[PDB]
RNA sequence: AGUAGAAACAAGGG
RNA sequence: CCCUG
């Protein structure tokens, strides 16, 4: 006999069985060296696919820009750029027109928020990028560096603590003809150097992701154009909870209603002799062809009849995107085997370098993009590389779909289906395999006319009454959730009390949101108190285990005359289950602890002090 | 990563920072000779060193006061104990899919608990 | 109120941020404003060629082909320790210290073999200096040695920094590090070699360490501890569930390898990170209860760590690794690629036979490990919850089908057998105990052989899965590029011996499926 | 030598 | 010899 888990599945279906086939208990992939060459292979494949389009110099920066809206249509399967603007209005008129009234309110509410919000919501956020030290900081001493050189110069108009201020300083700023700079040491910057400066965006491989072979480059913006995209994600935000098809921002409780909702409404309503299929299938280059003049497009459709400010700070967002310049990254490392030596090349030389050292790959790469670096930069205007709007796509994705209701289709077929940024599932009913066909090619093609490519490699078509979307595994009424990786349930390294409770959480919290069954539960609670008792050294005051603080415990656990009121940390038993991981600890025992004992471990004199519950045990560890 | 820098501070011999008055109340040595807080002055202040060995002693060995206001103040954790002690429990449904407290364990995936609060 | 005007630098910089053949922002506003929709969309799509669509492509019982697996020489194990021929020298110690110094351990398990002799290489390393590593074995032994001769025991044993350790540790090996003005004119100056790895071939060695993964001990591995009393129902249900399956998966091999494995990595990087400029020893140690709950404790084989100046999370520390054996090297010595073997000793095993003197090999290899994946080791337990999530989930599944809990029909029927194997004869079936070992036992060697290749042979195989599953349900499936879909999958099998026999295990079930 | 895989570690500065 | 992981 031969073990073999895959023959497993010729009894169970499938989806009944998927959670073998997630190899989710070793390291991630990570990557070693620079992302210098995926940023370079990233730039030039966003240019490759806007080839025939519309070549300009910049009269402020000075670099190339290329521009393929309304260019020539596509021909072949090859992915497209040249979305056509009459189209993407044309979409966005008819998905107002199905649902009136949605755009205004969104207004109303970003306009809301734009009044109310403040400075500080900068603070949170990931390693932003610092143009005064040109590196990556984190975004509270990024934004406190940017505001203590602002201030440097003569620009006080962001002291009364609105973010709308603090834009209208950064603009000022952007006007202003020298900057000056502080290092003690100065520096000056011109126009055009601030001005490059202000547009760059910083580039590093992306590490510890799953499902992939090969490593990818990721972006991150600096700080005078991050409010602005705050303020178009809310409003993007404000436009999606009110669409029906569109999967964000829902949690994970949600989205089978959402799954089974589809399915009902286009299978009930179906007659008994009507045929209907689902797609399953995702998008390719999805962030690689999304021009951020059809995003200014929509933004300006959105926002008609409002006033001219709102107007002008919404929009300000897709003018810096389109004019971006990318940072080539880190550089490239050389070795000679002969003399034993080895070198780094900054990415500023690669403008001007021999090409000899280099292997075919690299210098091609190289020659390619050579004709747009500008001051140790390359010009990106077409494309979005990092995708920060990952819901201005995910409502054009839903237009897409809401345009192909029973009254625009005027035909037999129909469709209908569900969107979240990437992914995508579709439900197609027809009389025939003929109208199914149809209805497949008329969605693809009007999908092509828009910049958004549907991959045929990851994509399927069936009988409806199963499918897949974005890790959630429908059958016949039955939705399994894969989507997150389970935690390790250990110690954070706190304190003996705040640990327990931390744990605790984690453990009733993963049970609520991520679907942990009740067994798994049990067996994650056994394990992390495992691990507490030989972190703490708490161990049982009966178990005869050696330590240092055995002595102690057992003392303490022979005085005591009701042992199941000790805590943990003082070598007690655990009562925690299922149905007590709501309950602190300390106030879990108060009932079962003795008069004395429970008088002495929450001493509010002992001089250890100065969800949890203050006790003899918060203490504060050394440095 | 916190977890293996206290895996490891928890080895030493006094890991923990208390006051000065610590050395009033509880005695430098244990019943059996084992040292519990030392002379060395923490750096940047005035506190000491004291070991997980006098949190114990403390414990099992020090001044006693009463705890009536406790529950007073911690009211509302004390009031989900009482409910959870006075609930009445039901028989499990498996079927297709006060209260909200306990929602991690009335509902599931795919099986229903009947609860019904004591309170 | 509120006034946000734009100046004159930023609107030059919108002014060529339009559409092509629009002149200034103004007139891209006024003409989205004044834009009423009449066919637009049906006019563009009539002047596209036909060339774009999207045709079907049927699936059949016919169409699917099995994968292709490169070609090469076999595949070798590239483990951090032995797995199917690990051997152990086994002591008992009655006074439970939580934790004790490891280095006494080791020292009173070797004192109980009296079967040493002289060692000898026999299975040479091809592309290392085999010498190199009979001398630190010598020299290992010598400081075990020495260490009686001292006014006080120590607790850690630093190896003296020695030519053999100098160079089985990779002493002065980096380059040295200049600036790029001064070695420009240089005639071999390049970038390092970023090249693919080079193919091999599946072997026979690693079904046999999968089948052995799946079997039973007479030992217990794993203790955990206790939870409260269970009054809801619900708690009693998932009481039973945990219990059966502790039940029937604690004496299972792969538990070892999950405690091995955490001990060792746990050791390797306390060590790093606290004596960074030492050669560290540190052994290999292991505790079990026996059928009778007697402890035991076992000593696997030795590693010497050099130094270990890591800065980021990939730098690399390298190490020397010795363990004990009785498998002759010379019966798959393509599996010992980077192994040098040498013979060191006699046991004697009593049988039905009666005794039989058998010999006793050591495994010396030169390894290397980053911080990540130490830190990734640590926490191999993980496995077993994981492993339970999937049987669990089967149940939940198979009940909501039936809206009854179907754990007692699962676990106590003693019937129900699923197909588990694969026999000359035919398909093998199997109780829910061998299930669970089974699901454990991949669980583990998913964390003990991870790489990039799988993560992208799984993501890309599961949707050929699901389209199997629906062409075995009768739902007329449907491929837009199904070529593709094959060619990702495929390119993913380059060099892991654990997915090249994954891949042989789903051509299995595709020919079994479709019959 | 070894880890590892599209670029690096196999210690760096004074 | 010092500092840094
Ligand atoms: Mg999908």
């Amino acid at each position: 006999m031969d073990v073999n888990p895959t023959l497993l599945f010729l009894k169970v279906p499938v989806q009944n069985a998927i959670s073998t086939t997630f190899p989710y208990t070793g390291d991630p992939p990570y990557s070693h060296g620079t992302g210098t060459g995926y940023t370079m292979d990233t730039v030039n494949r966003t240019h490759k696919y806007s080839e025939k389009g519309k070549w300009t110099t910049n009269t402020e920066t000075g670099a190339p820009q290329l521009n393929p809206i309304d260019g020539p249509l596509p021909e072949d399967n090859e992915p497209s750029g040249y979305a056509q603007t009459d189209c993407v209005l044309e979409a966005m008129a008819f998905l107002e027109e199905s649902h009136p009234g949605i755009f205004e309110n969104s207004c109303l509410e970003t306009m809301e928020i734009v009044q109310q919000t403040r400075v500080d919501k900068l603070t949170q956020g990931r390693q932003t990028y610092d143009w005064t030290l040109n590196r990556n900081q984190p975004a509270a001493t990024a934004l406190a560096n940017t505001i203590e050189v602002f201030r440097s110069n003569g620009l006080t108009a962001n002291e009364s603590g609105r973010l709308i201020d603090f834009l209208k300083d950064v603009m000022d700023s952007m006007d202003k003809e020298e900057m000056e700079i502080t290092t003690k040491k100065k520096q000056r910057l011109n126009k055009r150097s601030y001005l490059i400066r202000a547009l760059t965006l910083n580039t590093m491989t992306k590490d510890a992701e799953r499902g992939k072979l090969k490593r990818r480059a990721i972006a991150t913006p600096g700080m005078q154009i991050r409010g602005f995209v705050y303020f178009v994600e809310a409003l993007a935000r404000s436009i999606c909870e009110k669409l029906e098809q569109s999967g964000l921002p829902v949690g994970g409780n949600e989205k089978k209603a959402k799954l089974a909702n589809v399915v009902r409404k286009m299978m009930t309503n179906s007659q008994d002799t009507e045929l209907s299929f689902t797609i399953t299938g995702d998008n390719t280059k999805w962030n690689e062809n999304q021009n951020p003049r059809m995003f200014l497009a929509m933004i300006t459709y959105i926002t008609r009849n409002q006033p001219e400010w709102f107007r002008n700070v919404l929009s300000i967002a897709p003018i810096m995107f389109s004019n971006k310049m990318a940072r080539l990254g880190k550089g490239y490392m050389f070795e000679s085997k002969s003399m034993k030596l080895r070198t780094q090349v900054p990415a500023e030389m690669l403008a001007n370098i021999d090409l000899k050292y280099f292997n075919k790959s690299t210098r091609e790469k190289i020659e390619k993009i050579r004709p747009l670096l500008i001051d140790g930069t390359a010009s990106l205007s077409p494309g979005m590389m990092m995708g920060m709007f990952n819901m201005l796509s995910t409502v054009l994705g839903v237009s897409i779909l809401n345009l192909g209701q029973k009254k625009y289709t005027k035909t037999t077929y129909w469709w209908d289906g569900l969107q979240s940024s990437d992914d995508f599932a579709l439900i197609v009913n027809a009389p025939n395999h003929e109208g199914i066909q149809a209805g497949v090619d008329r969605f693809y093609r009007t999908c092509k006319l828009v910049g958004i490519n549907m991959s045929k490699k990851k994509s399927y078509i069936n009988r409806t009454g199963t499918f897949e979307f974005t890790s959630f595994f429908y059958r016949y009424g039955f939705v399994a959730n894969f989507s997150m990786e389970l935690p390790s349930f250990g110690v954070s390294g706190i304190n003996e009390s705040a640990d327990m409770s931390v744990g605790v959480t984690v453990i009733k919290n993963n049970m609520i949101n991520n679907d942990l069954g009740p067994a798994t539960a049990q067996m994650a609670l056994q394990l992390f108190i495992k691990d507490y008792r030989y972190t703490y050294r708490c161990h049982r005051g009966d178990t005869q285990i050696q330590t240092r603080r055995a002595f102690e415990l057992k003392k303490l656990w022979e005085q005591t005359r009701s042992k199941a009121g000790l805590l943990v940390s003082d070598g007690g038993p655990n009562l925690y289950n299922i149905r007590n991981l709501h309950i602190p600890e300390v106030c879990l025992k108060w009932e079962l602890m003795d008069e004395d004992y429970q008088g002495r471990l929450c001493n509010p004199m002992n001089p250890f002090v100065s969800d949890a519950v203050a006790t003899t045990h918060s203490w504060i560890p050394k440095r | 990563n916190p977890a293996l820098r206290m895996k490891w501070m928890m080895a030493m011999k006094y890991p923990i920072t208390a006051d000065k008055r610590i050395m009033e109340m509880i005695p430098e040595r244990n019943e059996q000779g084992q040292t519990l807080w030392s002379k060395t002055n923490d750096a940047g202040s005035d506190r000491v060193m004291v070991s997980p060995l006098a949190v114990t002693w403390w414990n099992r060995n020090g001044p006693t006061t009463s705890t009536v206001h406790y529950p007073k103040v911690y009211k509302t954790y004390f009031e989900k104990v009482e409910r959870l002690k006075h609930g009445t429990f039901g028989p499990v449904h498996f079927r297709n899919q006060v209260y909200i407290e306990v929602l991690h364990l009335t509902q599931g995936t795919c099986w229903e608990q009947m609860y019904t609060p004591g309170g | 109120e509120e006034r946000f005007e734009i100046t004159g630098t930023m609107r030059r910089l919108a002014d060529q941020s339009l559409p092509p053949n629009f002149s200034s922002l103004e007139n891209f506003r006024a003409y989205v404003d004044g834009f009423e929709p009449n066919g637009c969309i049906e006019g563009k799509l009539s002047q596209m060629s036909k060339e774009v669509n999207a045709r079907i492509e049927p699936f059949l019982r016919t169409t699917p082909r099995p994968l292709r697996l490169p070609d090469g020489p076999p595949c070798s194990q590239r483990s951090k320790f032995l797995l199917m021929d690990a051997l152990a020298l086994s002591i008992e110690d009655p006074s439970h210290e939580g934790e004790g110094i490891p280095l006494y351990d080791a020292i009173k398990c070797m004192k109980t073999f009296f079967g040493w002799k002289e060692p000898n290489i026999i299975k040479p390393h091809e592309k290392g200096i085999n010498p190199n590593y009979l001398l630190t074995w010598k020299q290992v032994l010598a400081e075990l040695q020495d260490i009686e001769n001292e006014e006080k025991i120590p607790r850690t044993k630093n190896m003296k920094k020695t030519s053999q350790l100098k160079w089985a540790l990779g002493e002065n090996m980096a380059p040295e590090k200049v600036d790029f003005e001064d070695c420009k004119d240089v005639n071999d100056l390049k970038q390092y070699d970023s090249d693919e790895p080079e193919p091999r071939s599946l072997a026979c060695w690693i079904q046999s360490e999968f089948n052995k993964a799946c079997e039973l001990t007479d030992s217990s591995w794993v203790e955990l501890d206790e939870i409260g009393e269970d009054v809801a129902p619900i708690e009693h249900i998932a009481s039973m569930r945990r219990n059966y399956f502790t039940a029937e998966v604690s004496h299972c091999r792969a538990t070892e390898y999950i405690m091995k494995g955490v001990y060792i990595n746990t050791a390797l990087l306390n060590a790093s990170c606290a004596a960074m400029d030492d050669f560290q020893l540190i052994p290999m140690i292991s505790k079990r209860r026996t059928k009778e709950g007697r402890r035991k404790t076992n000593l696997y084989g030795f590693i010497i760590k050099g130094r270990s100046h890591l800065r980021n999370d990939t730098d690399v520390v390298n190490f020397v690794s010795m363990e004990f054996s009785l498998t002759d090297p010379r019966l798959e010595p393509h599996k010992w690629e980077k192994y040098c073997v040498l013979e060191i000793g006699d046991m004697l095993l009593r049988t039905a036979v009666g005794q039989v003197s058998r010999p006793m090999f050591l495994y010396v290899r030169t390894n290397g490990t980053s911080k990540i994946k130490m830190k990734w080791g640590m926490e191999m337990r993980r496995c077993l919850l994981q492993s339970l999530q999937q049987i669990e989930s089967m149940i939940e599944a198979e009940s909501s089908v039936k809206e009854k809990d179907l754990t007692k029909e699962f676990f106590e029927n003693k019937s129900e057998t699923w197909p588990i194997g694969e026999s000359p004869k035919g398909v093998e079936e199997g109780s829910i105990g061998k299930v669970c070992r089974t699901l454990l036992a991949k669980s583990v060697f998913n964390s003990l052989y991870a790489s990039p290749q799988l993560e992208g042979f799984s993501a890309e195989s599961r949707k050929l899965l699901l389209i199997v599953q629906a062409l075995r349900d009768n739902l007329e499936p449907g491929t837009f590029d199904l070529e593709g879909l094959y060619e990702a999958i495929e390119e993913c099998l380059i060099n892991d011996p654990w997915v090249l026999l994954n891949a042989s295990w789903f051509n299995s079930f595709l020919t079994h499926a479709l019959r």
